[PDB]
């Protein structure tokens, strides 16, 4: 989990983000991934930081980055839409 | 043995004796015949001891099941109904049970009368037991719907006093409970001799 | 491989209750804490729709007047266990005039936690958190779909349970107090949840010795939310 | 490998290896030692926990006043045969009104487990029963197996790395017949300590101790009478 | 033809003291016009704070007793603790209802201490109703004993007589006097007396002989 | 406790093992059955595999009722079982109705039984088509079943080797109106049509159904007729 | 014992039962109902073993309603009567028979009103008028005397008044209060409770 | 290792066996029911028209089930014969229950449930047979229904069989009659349907079948009609072919 | 695991045939339903008249009790079994308990029945999803949805079928409960849902209402055509 938090630190410091956010929630959101895919997450939060005019990346830019890459980019854009659990 | 209960404007009055004999021999005088079912339900022992004890305990069980499943207090009519369903399955097999079912409903006062013969009925005044006809005498004399609380207390208390006075089988303590809207309330339990020295003058 | 409940591994058994252990983590989280002052408990609801009525979702039920519960993942088998458990405690009072002890409650469920059988059905997919106050006072219990029960002092389950247990072990000790464990617990909750903490995300479950009844907080809940 | 999947199918080497797989499932449990004197039988197991805040899981449990067992491995089969166990205890204890001889009981256990080791549709049982009993001829230490070939011994030990303790038993089986309860017990924890990695010590909360005697009922201990048994010890020879 | 039921004799006395419970019963065992033995204690020490007395049909007393002890082991080995006295009354009463259509010809009294360490008597009937009272005498001499106890324990039908709490030794004297007096008139009673005393510190037994006819 | 069918549809929709059972029937033997105006003549040509076998032991032409004769298409060990079933079933009709059963009732009931045996799978379907005959109420009848539970009705009907050849030879040779000896005449004419040359009194074996009832003929009168029946 | 009456008219069914639920000494209840709304044109009356009455009303009443919700429309009274008589005929030769005595009051849009009468021995009947109990003798002689097949409903009301007045004359029990229904082309209409000042 | 599918979905969202049952349906003969107010008819196709048969059965597709109700059939024969024995058991059972015949729909729904129990479980082959329903009641008069292996049922006025009858259904949408209950309009109409869609040259009577079901005075009689009126229906319909070739 | 019978959990802990049964639900016709303050209402789309049949037999909406109204998704015959079984069940509750049968009880019956139906061996689960509306306990309007898992769930509005996320997304854009309970906004609200149908064909729309005290009120597609007329009139008023 925490090597992934370390890579969150690596690709977090290497770009313009906001230093008021967390990453353990994202390491929970990443079960099985490479740090290159973590970099794809960080660049995708960069893409939401392009859409809105953002240079201090919020938590939600990473939230939509992971919900993009792992969920809305797994096969199509729909792995969920059933509750049944919660 | 004689129990009675009646509902009126201010809730339900539940009155009973406590004499239990064995034929011609007194077992005890301290027998709580009114089986307290719930904080919101009360039942009687009218014929059969472990029949009323068992079967009313099982019904208290079952209403607990109902209210735990449905998050909701049971009606009196359904409990009397399922009681009659449970008693019916042993019809003719030699069971004495003629109890009274007392409680409060969202519809208001709840009074039902279920027998071992499947004689599940509602009504307003009831009395079961050997000298129960005495209690229909003096109670149905003194009955009104618009009585007060202590009025019904001395009415039913007087009625138990007459019934236990005339019957050879009735006596002991005088248990008096009062079902309200929110839930039942114990009133008192009085000796027959105390109501004798009191009520003779 | 090990495509059934009847074929072990050359190493272990037929990991399929193990597959249900995998099927716990997809469920939402819940945290129970045993304080000597009382066992407190909370859960995350994860409401999706505005039509999704929040009180329609249950996580804490009242088994006994001092016994609550908490589920995981699949709901309906757990509901079967709740119905069975209330039946069996009702048998214990029915035949003993007294409360079944929460441990014997848990073992009583844990007998047919594994009585799965399709001949001579399928295993279950729910971990359970139990809160009670026996004669030994506050009790916090946790079992598994395999029924291998152990008592925990403060257990976190469901999704994100790892850092909840770890950060729990950061903050838990024996001489805790109740409302401290409450606000600390919801600190961990808003750390591990993804939404903004409000009245609708969570619910509380608070058994006490003097407050055996009402394993719950109603809108005081909102006040404790705005107290953090 | 395609033959080595089920109970009924004989291996071309004759060895239906699912029994060996259940043996390995027994080997995944904690280590424990059963032993007896001529007069007193003590069995001592290792408590382990899941987390630090959680309690330590027990293995030793009471069955009868003259019957003690330890366990390792599965739990549902363990509690299953515990209920069958206490069941048969109150069965002949009810009918014959006598305490049970151990051998006939354990024979009923092996015959009980023979059918799920034979028929298709049933699994073998992961079982680590260590058995201390009192018939007319005193203490008995039986051990079990998922192959239902129960053995009698004077002392055994099963679980992880128990072989060091087995060597300790072999080099002190002469010691065990004569000494009375207390020093025999500390021989016992001087068998469990070798199944420990030597960088940590046997603490209070991690151990279960049960003693049955010819005049002593089977009684289990934790942290309380164990601390009088945890004292009077030597350190590990580092 | 075969009758299932037969009367064996017996007489049970239990007194719920203030912090004690005294259960005595004779040891005479007989049938018809033949004495089987003069040694049969109907008192059975269940726990340290529960002793039962059982009369009526003797084989059902034995059978039912063994069932009770088994379920004691079920509760304890299930639940790691002993029963309360009223829990025994509950479970026992369910057992009595469990043979509703083929009853036991057995009377039953449970004596013992409560959780407060005070006397506790649960009377029973052969069908399964029960309660906690102060004193019960079952068996053949049941009507021989109750009104004197009402004069003494309840102090009933007495004018200007205060209610002294009954001490231990006073009650012991009462027990010996009532077993002498009832032993003078009952044919099912005598030759000895098993006396059981439930304290908060243990149960004491005491055997007092009676007349030998 | 298996058998939740065994039969699935083909991707074409057909049922393969039934077609292989029809392959087991058609890859067997040729015999002949002809309905005449008065009765129905059934005939086999039962040659032994060796020179040792007793032909007085096993009998292909078998009555079920005294007015009902029958043969089959396949193997004896199945045939004895389903014969025993049909015998007992006819006894059930006679226990209910106290009356000799019409043949079409055996058609419906026994055909439904074999249809049940096609249904499930832990057992094979029986590889037998039946050749049923009986002179019930004035009209004789001749009914041809299948392994697959259905049935037919023919003026004459054969099965097995050269079944189109013997079938067209009945279509050419036979006609609507014949007699019993005429049906035996064209029955031997279609019997030796594909049989071997060695056809003696013990090879061929004939059972007829007069309106007076079934009559299993003997090799005496078979030797009286088939000794150069033309 | 107790009484009810089931007079069939040309297009109407006039019925009247008691309200009595006595137990052998006293009248425990004087506002009882035995009139059971089976459907919108079909009614049931019952006098028999009081345990069997309620359970039988459960099975038959709820079973009719199960038909009514199930297909979507009401039974004929005839095949309903055959259904109930079928159920008594099944129930009788059993370890638990029922001892109840019945009569049905159906109405059809096609057949008009229909009157049936059962037994405790499961007998079908088609009547112009039917009753139960010991009073049925003293009533049905008079009802036999003043019968008209094509009679108005008010003459049936008045003849019912007459018959009840003779019922207070030479009958041993009390029987104060008699409830009344009427069936028409529409369906069930409750007429008033009928009681009488004796002296 | 021996479960084919027997009770399973496609890994997507459909059903395996029922599709192939419908593949077994369309390769069969063809029946039809017509829009008629005063009774109703059915037309059928004689499979196995080989000449050496007996034809003493008087019905091959038609099964007059209770008194005033019959049914055509398409699919495996004796399975459906079990369904006729069961069906007459159920409606005749209902008659035993009420002394009233069936209202003719709940029978059909019952049989759909019977096939449906084989669709969900039973570990077996369901019935790949679709069939027809005709009758009369007190509430809708003469009725027309269609069975499915899917457990569905169609409340029809003009029915459908498989590939031999798809163009027939296109013709019935093309030649929808309405208001005319005159049976002979449906006789020449159905003679046009089997004249085209059946590949029988000039519509031979021995390859076809017609049976009606008409109300008669409280009996609701069923006419399993003979062949000579079929012959004059052939001559009448080919006379209508002469009327069709008047336009040249 | 594989793509096989209901017993196996996946290596990530799943039951594939559950969602495989949810496909036939998702590939079913669409139906909507909202609760009024007094007049609860619903309607199915895609009647799809095929010119040669009767349609009283294909009516997908019925009742069990007079307080409750039936709707479903997926295939039809399984829902027919659930309807008949639930008629027997609500009638049995009616027999045992003399109270109006409640929605919560019978939905526990149905979802529970699908659950224990699902756990059993070789029994193909019901690929439907029901919509249950009742207003009994003082006429309190309630609608529960189901699942092929068998999870009943209280909503305030619902839409199912192919493309329910679009229609429910419109209902989120149409969730206006501030307009008190003017059943006129219930009428125009169902007219807005049928307006937001995937085809909004105007003739394939079926609707049924209840004033929580009445029976099921089946509408007419000419009053409903007047509702589309005032709907397009208000759409002209938007410009």
């Amino acid at each position: 989990l925490e090597g992934r938090t370390h890579i969150f630190k690596i690709h977090a410091r290497s770009m313009s983000v906001e230093r008021d956010i967390r990453f353990e929630l994202l390491a929970r959101l990443c079960p099985n991934s490479t740090g290159a895919e973590i970099r794809s997450v960080c660049t995708e939060a960069g893409m939401f930081a392009i859409r809105a005019r953002r240079k201090i990346a919020t938590e939600k830019d990473f939230l939509e980055a992971v919900n993009k890459v792992i969920k809305s980019y797994a096969k199509f854009s729909a792995t969920p839409r059933y509750m049944t659990y919660n | 043995t004689t129990t009675l209960a009646f509902k009126f404007r201010h809730g339900v009055i539940v009155a009973a004796d406590s004499r239990a004999t064995a034929g011609a021999y007194i077992a005890s005088q301290t027998v709580k015949k009114v089986i307290e079912i719930n904080p919101y339900l009360l039942g009687t022992m009218a014929g059969g001891a472990a029949d009323c004890s068992f079967w009313e305990r099982l019904l208290a069980r079952q209403c607990r099941i109902y209210e735990l499943r449905n998050k909701e207090r049971i009606s009196v009519a359904a409990a009397s109904k399922l009681l009659a369903n449970m008693v019916y399955q042993y019809k003719g097999m030699g069971l004495s049970m003629g109890t009274m079912i007392c409680g409060w409903d969202k519809r208001g006062p709840g009074l039902y009368y279920v027998d071992s013969e499947g004689n599940r009925i509602s009504g307003a005044t009831f009395s079961v037991g050997s000298g129960s006809v005495y209690a229909y005498g003096v109670m149905d004399r003194g009955y009104s719907y618009d009585l007060e609380v202590e009025q019904a207390y001395d009415l039913a208390r007087r009625a138990i006093y007459q019934a236990t006075y005339r019957d050879a089988y009735s006596g002991g303590a005088v248990n008096l409970y009062h079902v309200r809207e929110d839930g039942w309330i114990r009133v008192s339990s009085d000796n027959v001799a105390d109501l004798h020295e009191k009520y003779s003058g | 491989y090990d495509r059934g409940v009847n074929t072990f591994s050359p190493e272990g058994r037929l990991f399929q209750v193990e597959y249900a252990i995998e099927a716990i983590k997809l469920g939402s989280t819940a945290i129970g804490i045993q304080t000597s002052e009382g066992v407190c408990l909370a859960v995350e609801k994860r409401i999706t729709s505005p039509l999704m009525e929040p009180s329609s979702i249950e996580k804490i039920v009242e088994i006994d007047a001092h016994i609550g519960c908490a589920m995981s993942g699949l709901i309906a088998d757990a509901k079967t266990l709740i119905d069975k458990a209330r039946v069996e405690t009702q048998n214990h009072w029915f035949t003993y005039n007294e409360t079944m002890t929460v441990e014997s409650v848990t073992q009583a469920v844990s007998n047919l936690a594994l009585q799965f059988g399709e001949e001579d059905s399928r295993p279950f997919g729910v971990a359970l958190l139990f809160g009670g106050v026996d004669e030994k006072g506050p009790q916090l219990f946790h079992m598994d779909p395999s029924g291998t029960f152990v008592q925990c002092d403060a257990r976190a389950i469901g999704s994100a349970s790892e850092g909840a247990q770890s950060s729990l072990q950061e903050v838990y000790h024996k001489s805790m107090t109740l409302k401290e464990a409450i606000k600390s617990s919801l600190i961990i909750l808003k750390q591990v949840m993804e939404e903004k903490l409000n009245a609708t995300n969570i619910e509380l479950a608070t058994v006490q010795p003097g407050q055996n009844f009402h394993m719950f907080t109603k809108e005081e809940l909102e006040e404790v939310i705005k107290d953090i | 490998n395609q033959y080595d999947n089920d109970v009924t199918v004989w291996s071309p080497q004759g060895r239906i290896h699912q029994i060996e797989y259940a043996m390995e499932a027994v080997k995944q449990g904690s280590a424990t030692v059963g032993l007896k004197s001529k007069t007193h039988a003590v069995l001592v197991a290792l408590k382990r926990a899941q987390s630090e805040l959680a309690a330590h899981q027990k293995k030793i449990l009471h069955v009868d006043n003259h019957i003690g067992i330890s366990i390792a491995g599965l739990t549902a089969d363990a509690r299953l045969l515990c209920n069958f166990m206490r069941q048969e205890c109150l069965d002949s204890r009810f009918v014959f009104d006598r305490p049970l001889p151990v051998s006939r009981l354990v024979s009923l256990i092996g015959s009980k487990t023979q059918i799920p080791t034979q028929r298709y549709g049933r699994r073998p049982y992961g079982v680590g029963l260590l058995i201390a009993g009192y018939d007319d001829m005193g203490p008995h230490i039986f051990q079990t197996c998922p192959s239902a070939n129960y053995f009698d011994c004077r002392a055994m030990s099963i679980g992880a790395r128990s072989q060091s303790a087995r060597t300790y038993l072999e080099r002190h089986m002469s010691e065990f017949m004569e000494c009375n309860l207390n020093e025999l017990v500390k021989h016992g924890l001087r068998a469990l300590r070798e199944t420990l990695p030597a960088e940590q010590d046997l603490t209070t909360k991690n151990v279960s101790i049960g003693i049955v005697g010819k005049d002593l009922e089977f009684t289990i201990y934790d942290d309380d009478d164990v601390s009088p048994f945890l004292e009077g010890l030597e350190e590990r020879p580092q | 033809r075969f009758s299932p039921y037969v009367f064996n004799g017996g007489t049970i006395l239990a007194i719920a003291g203030e912090d004690f419970a005294i259960v005595a019963s004779d040891t005479r065992l007989s049938e018809g016009f033949s004495i089987h033995t003069r040694d049969s204690p109907k008192c059975y020490k269940l726990t340290d704070k529960t002793v039962i007395g059982c009369s009526g049909f003797h084989g059902d007393c034995l059978t039912l007793t063994k069932i009770i002890e088994a379920r004691l082991k079920m509760y304890k080995h299930s639940n790691n603790k002993a029963m309360t006295t009223g829990a025994i009354a509950a479970m026992l009463s369910t057992i009595l209802y469990s043979r509703r259509f083929f009853p036991y010809y057995v009377y039953n009294i449970i004596g013992g201490l409560d959780e407060e360490g005070k006397g506790a008597v649960y009377s029973f009937d052969p069908v399964g109703s029960y309660q906690r009272d102060s004193f019960k005498a079952g068996g053949s001499a049941s009507a021989m004993l109750q009104p004197l106890l009402d004069n003494q324990v309840g102090f009933k039908n007495m004018q200007n007589v205060e209610h002294v709490p009954l001490s231990l030794d006073r009650a012991m004297r009462l027990v010996k006097d009532v077993f002498i007096s009832a032993a003078e008139r009952d044919v099912y009673t005598g030759d000895a007396l098993r006396i059981c005393i439930v304290t908060k510190e243990g149960i004491r037994e005491e055997t007092v002989s009676l007349r030998k006819d | 406790g298996y058998s939740f069918s065994l039969t699935t549809f083909s991707p074409s929709g057909k049922l393969v093992q039934i077609e292989y059972a029809l392959a087991a029937v058609a890859g067997g033997a040729p015999s002949v059955g002809i309905k005449a105006a008065n009765g129905v003549v059934l005939a086999t040509e039962k040659k032994q595999k060796s020179i040792l076998y007793d032909e007085r032991s096993v009998h292909k032409v078998e009555p079920i009722t005294k007015h009902i004769g029958l043969v089959y298409s396949g193997m004896g060990p199945d045939y004895r079982v389903l014969v025993h079933r049909a015998r007992k079933l006819a006894q059930q009709y006679y226990l209910v109705y106290q009356e000799p059963i019409p043949t079409a009732q055996l058609v419906q009931r026994v055909a439904s039984v074999m249809q049940e045996y096609t249904q499930s799978g832990g057992v094979r379907p029986f590889g037998v088509s039946l050749l049923i005959c009986g002179w019930n109420e004035g009209r004789p009848y001749l009914f041809q079943s299948d392994p697959s539970g259905a049935y037919f009705a023919w003026k004459a009907t054969a099965m097995g080797k050269n079944y189109v050849n013997g079938k067209t030879f009945l279509e050419k040779r036979y006609n609507e109106d014949l007699e019993l000896e005429d049906a035996i005449h064209t029955a031997i004419l279609t019997l030796k049509e594909s049989f071997e040359g060695q056809m003696t009194e013990d090879n061929i074996e004939v059972g007829i159904c007069n309106e007076a009832g079934f009559r299993r003929l003997t090799p005496t009168e078979v030797k009286d007729y088939l000794a150069a029946i033309a | 014992m107790e009484y009810l009456i089931g007079i069939q008219g040309p297009d109407y069914v006039l019925v009247a039962s008691d309200r009595v639920a006595a137990s052998n000494i006293v009248q425990m209840k004087d506002d009882h109902d035995k009139m059971f709304k089976m459907s919108e044109k079909i009614l049931l009356l019952c006098v028999g073993e009081a345990g069997d009455t309620v359970q039988f009303a459960e099975y038959i009443q709820k079973n009719v309603q199960l038909y009514k919700m199930r297909n979507g429309y009401e039974l004929s009274p005839t095949a309903a009567a055959n259904f109930t008589r079928r159920n008594l005929a099944d129930c009788l030769r059993s370890r638990t028979p029922y001892h109840v005595n019945l009569l049905l009051a159906g109405y059809d849009e096609h057949e008009g009103p229909a009157l049936y009468y059962m037994d405790y021995l499961a007998a079908l009947a088609k009547a112009p008028f039917a009753a139960h109990g010991y009073g049925a003798f003293l009533t049905l002689s008079i009802l036999d005397r003043y019968y008209t097949p094509t009679i108005s409903r008010e003459r049936a009301v008045e003849l019912l008044r007459k018959c009840l007045e003779e019922l207070q004359k030479r009958f041993i029990l009390n029987l104060p209060t008699f409830s009344v229904r009427i069936i028409d082309k529409n369906g069930i209409h409750d007429l008033d409770n009928i009681s009488f000042p004796k002296q | 290792r021996y479960d084919s599918r027997t009770t399973i979905f496609s890994p997507e969202g459909r059903l395996y066996q029922v599709e192939y049952a419908m593949e077994a349906i369309g390769h069969a003969g063809t029946c039809l029911g017509i829009l008629a107010n005063d009774g109703v008819l059915l037309a059928a196709e004689r499979r196995n028209i080989h000449k050496l048969l007996d034809e003493v059965f008087f019905s091959e597709k038609i099964y007059k089930l209770n008194e005033d109700m019959a049914c055509s059939v398409a699919g495996i024969t004796s399975d459906a014969n079990v369904l006729t024995n069961e069906l007459r058991l159920i409606a005749q059972r209902y008659l035993l229950q009420y002394q009233e015949p069936i209202p003719c729909e709940q029978l059909v729904t019952a049989l759909c449930d019977i096939k449906q129990a084989y669709t969900q479980f039973g570990g077996k082959r369901p019935f790949g047979v679709s069939l027809l329903y005709i009758g009369w009641d007190k509430h809708y008069g003469f009725q027309l229904y269609q069975s499915d292996p899917s457990g569905n049922y169609g409340g029809w006025k003009a029915t459908c069989i498989g590939n031999n009858s798809a163009a027939a259904v296109s013709m019935l949408k093309q030649d929808y009659k309405e208001g005319e209950m005159t049976l002979k309009s449906a006789l020449a109409l159905a003679i046009k349907v089997l004249n085209k869609t059946m590949d029988v040259s000039k519509l031979s009577a021995e390859k076809v079948e017609i049976a009606t079901l008409t109300r008669e005075n409280g009996k609701t009689v069923i006419r399993v009609l003979k062949q000579k009126e079929v012959e004059q229906l052939i001559k009448k319909h080919e006379e209508e072919e002469a009327k069709a070739e008047r336009e040249k | 695991s594989y793509d096989r019978a209901i017993t196996v959990f996946s290596p990530d802990g799943h039951l594939f045939q559950v969602e495989y049964a949810q496909e036939a639900v998702k590939k079913g016709s669409t139906a909507v339903g909202v609760r009024g303050r007094d007049i609860v209402v619903l309607g199915v789309e895609k009647k799809s008249v095929a010119k040669l049949q009767d349609e009283r037999t294909v009516r997908k909406i019925c009742a069990l009790d007079d307080n409750v109204c039936m709707a479903f998704a997926g295939l039809t015959a399984d829902a027919r079994i659930v309807i008949n079984r639930a008629r027997v069940e609500c009638q049995s509750h009616r027999l045992t308990v003399e109270d109006p049968v409640t929605v919560e009880y019978i939905t526990r019956y149905i979802a529970s029945l699908k659950q224990r139906y699902t756990q059993s061996n070789g029994r193909r689960p019901f690929g439907i999803s029901a919509l249950i509306v009742g207003f009994d306990f003082d006429g309190t309007p309630r609608l529960y949805q189901t699942d092929p898992s068998g999870t009943y769930h209280a909503w305030k509005a619902n839409a199912i079928g192919r493309g329910a996320k679009s229609v429910r997304e419109f209902l989120e854009k149409n969730y206006t409960d501030e307009a008190i309970e003017t059943d006129d906004l219930t009428i125009k609200l169902v007219i807005k849902a049928l307006l937001e149908v995937v085809q909004s064909g105007g003739k394939n729309i079926e609707l049924a209402v209840m004033r929580r005290d009445q029976s099921l009120k089946i509408l007419n597609p000419e009053e409903i055509e007047k509702y589309v007329a005032e709907i397009e009139k208000e759409k002209e008023e938007n410009e």
